[PDB]
This record gives C-alpha cells, sequence and structure tokens, in this order.
C-alpha cells in the first residue's frame, strides 16, 4: 500500500463548461500550474477561457480575435497573436505590454522564461524578450527533418545555450519525432530523433558547480530509450557526467504508444516522463533507474508543466482532468529499501536530497 | 539560407568496457 508517489486531480474542466472539442493541443495552452487558457467559440467571434488555479470555481471570459493564447508563467500577463501580429497583455490592469508584427506567421509559441516568449515559424525560430529590443532575434534556422512536422515543444537550457525544437510526423505507421538541437556557442545543429525532452541543471557529488543535462525521451525502431547527456562544456574542478542511456518499457498490447512529456524536478533530481495512453514513468536524473510506473490516466495527457508546491507535475488530459504526480516525500526512500531493493541508491537518494 | 549540422552529443552505449 505504500506509493513513492502522490495523486491528485485538482479540477475537472467540464465542471467549468469547457466542451471537451476544445480540450485540445491546439486550443488549451498550460504554460504553468497557476493558469490555464482555452480558447473557445461561443457565437461567430472567439472568446478566451482563463482559469485561475488558486480561484478554479470563478473563470473569466473575454472575447478575443486571436488563434493561439498563452499565459505567462507568473503573473496575468496574455501574449496573443494573430498570423504574424503578435501582442502582449495585462490582464488585470488593462494595458498593452508590447507589439510586434512578424514578417513569417508564427505556427508555435511558448514562454521559455518570465520575460521571454520563444517564437517558431516555418523555417526559424526566434525570441521575443520582453524586456528587450522589441524585435525577435534570430536563434537559428529550422533543418530540413522537422519540416511538414506538428511542432509540439520548444525548451532550453537554463542559461538558453542549448536550444531544442520538438515536432512530430506519421512515417510507416508510426509517430516519428524529429528533434533538432541547436548550440548557441558553436552555432551548429543536430538533428535527433526523440519525443519527449527537458534540460536540467544536476549538482554531482564532488563538483563545485551544477552540470547541464540534456534528457530525452525516444521511442524508434530499436525500442524505448531514455538518455542522460551532459551538454556544454564541464568546468575545470568538476567531474564531467558519466553519459547514460536506459530502456523506457512499454507493454506488448502498448505499441502505438510513444512519450509526449517530460518534466524534471530539480529538487529531488527525478525525471518525469508521460506515454499518450496515460503511463507516468520515474527516473532517477543521475543513474536513470526507473524508480515506478503507472497508468495514471485514461486519455492522452497532451500539456503539461511544473508543479512548484509539490516539485512535480501537472497536465490536463483531453477528458479534461488537471492531474498531478509528485514524488512523495516520505515514502521515495522506504520504497527503494523493500519495495525495489536498491539500498545503494536508497541512500544516495538521502545524502543530496531528504 | 541552410542550416549547419554536425554531432552535438554522442548517442551511442559503448559495446565494451575498456575501463
Amino acid at each position: 500500500q505504500i506509493l513513492p508517489i502522490r495523486f491528485q486531480e485538482h479540477l475537472q474542466l467540464q465542471n467549468l463548461g469547457i466542451n471537451p472539442a476544445n480540450i485540445g493541443f491546439s486550443t488549451l495552452t498550460m504554460e504553468s500550474d497557476k493558469f490555464i487558457c482555452i480558447r473557445e467559440k461561443v457565437g461567430e467571434q472567439a472568446q478566451v477561457v482563463i482559469i485561475d488555479m488558486n480561484d478554479p470555481s470563478n473563470p473569466i471570459r473575454r472575447p478575443i480575435s486571436a488563434d493561439s493564447a498563452i499565459m505567462n508563467p507568473a503573473s496575468k500577463v496574455i501574449a496573443l497573436k494573430a498570423g504574424k501580429t503578435l501582442q502582449i497583455f495585462n490582464i488585470e490592469m488593462k494595458s498593452k505590454m508590447k507589439a510586434h508584427t512578424m514578417t513569417d506567421d508564427v505556427t508555435f509559441w511558448k514562454w521559455i522564461s518570465l520575460n521571454t516568449v520563444a517564437l517558431v515559424t516555418d523555417n526559424a525560430v526566434y525570441h521575443w524578450s520582453m524586456e528587450g529590443e522589441s524585435q525577435p532575434v534570430k536563434m537559428f534556422d529550422r533543418h530540413s527533418s522537422l519540416a511538414g512536422c506538428q511542432i509540439i515543444n520548444y525548451r532550453t537550457d537554463a542559461k538558453q545555450k542549448w536550444l531544442l525544437l520538438t515536432g512530430i510526423s506519421a512515417q510507416q505507421n508510426r509517430v516519428v519525432g524529429a528533434m533538432q538541437l541547436y548550440s548557441v556557442d558553436r552555432k551548429v545543429s543536430q538533428p535527433i530523433e526523440g519525443h519527449a525532452a527537458s534540460f536540467a541543471q544536476f549538482k554531482m557529488e564532488g563538483n563545485a558547480e551544477e552540470s547541464t543535462l540534456f534528457c530525452f525521451a525516444v521511442r524508434g525502431q530499436a525500442g524505448g530509450k531514455l538518455h542522460i547527456i551532459e551538454v556544454g562544456t564541464p568546468p575545470t574542478g568538476n567531474q564531467p557526467f558519466p553519459k547514460k542511456a536506459v530502456d523506457v518499457f512499454f507493454p506488448p498490447e502498448a505499441q502505438n504508444d510513444f512519450p509526449v512529456a517530460m518534466q524534471i524536478s530539480e529538487k529531488h533530481d527525478v525525471v518525469f516522463l508521460i506515454t499518450k495512453y496515460g503511463y507516468i514513468h520515474l527516473y532517477d536524473l543521475e543513474t536513470g533507474t526507473c524508480i515506478y510506473m503507472n497508468r495514471i490516466s485514461g486519455e492522452t495527457i497532451f500539456v503539461t508543466a511544473p508543479h512548484e508546491a509539490t516539485a512535480g507535475i501537472i497536465g490536463v488530459n483531453r477528458k479534461g482532468q488537471v492531474l498531478s504526480v509528485c514524488v512523495e516525500e516520505e515514502n521515495i526512500i522506504p520504497y527503494i529499501t523493500n519495495v525495489l531493493q536498491n539500498p545503494d541508491l536508497a541512500l544516495r537518494m538521502a545524502v543530496r536530497n531528504n | 539560407p541552410s542550416p549547419v549540422v554536425g554531432q552535438l552529443i554522442d548517442l551511442s552505449s559503448p559495446l565494451i568496457q575498456l575501463s
């Protein structure tokens, strides 16, 4: 009866009147655990439905003329775009914050920091800072391998020198993910087959600094795999991070499953991985050991975020459940002693975290 | 404009432990 995680259903979005046809990747955004925005169509003009996660029973509904809407991860500040026209608004103060019109249409965007929305067009990736120039700086041009792909994620490392775009497409009756990992310092990309990814900061024992880790999961033709590779130059005085590559388990009845989401808990150094069919996986960031697996959802959890109050992962499925999984802070070392029988990992979990 | 591509990370795990 001892579980190394803890489960929570925060809210059901059908309780707030959200029709499930607009509960999808194209219409629902969740850039952090504080807000959910949904674009709807009541009448023939559009609406946006903003849900405060600290007051979930009082949503607000404003009319819009935008094709996407993303709330800032920390304030009630909304970014809206209509093709090439981009705008950022303060909701409560009713104040326009900035605006820019592009030359190519922005097909995908996402806040990567408190100040920066990353913009993706059909051939390039831009960073649009709030406190900066008001023109978006071009970061890199998009590789040929990501052409004709549905762009699903963009993530950066903490100091924004390692950038990663992710798209998926259907090749040979399979959802093949194509990633472009870009280094700002050397100005070179690498086309990578991957499905879900995140960067992380990990301090090794015997190290004065942190190492910048790149973590990605993939289901290719050789099965499911999770890689934990250090990117960037290691500082002298620090040992290099030893490269990990472990298997990602899929059951025999789920050969049409693949990873769709990854968040990393920086407090506990734990990789959370969600698959398309609803399975959550927990890996240790240092060794890659699969701690725990369970199917937590019946529908596809299509957008995730960090859940900072519990240092976990929070997500929305297509039914409209807002679900969260985090490490149970009392139970995860009494799970690895008895149920997992890994005593060398369980007390090396204790020094750096507990 | 083409992107310049190369080998940033090694995805291969070695088949021999040379210590």
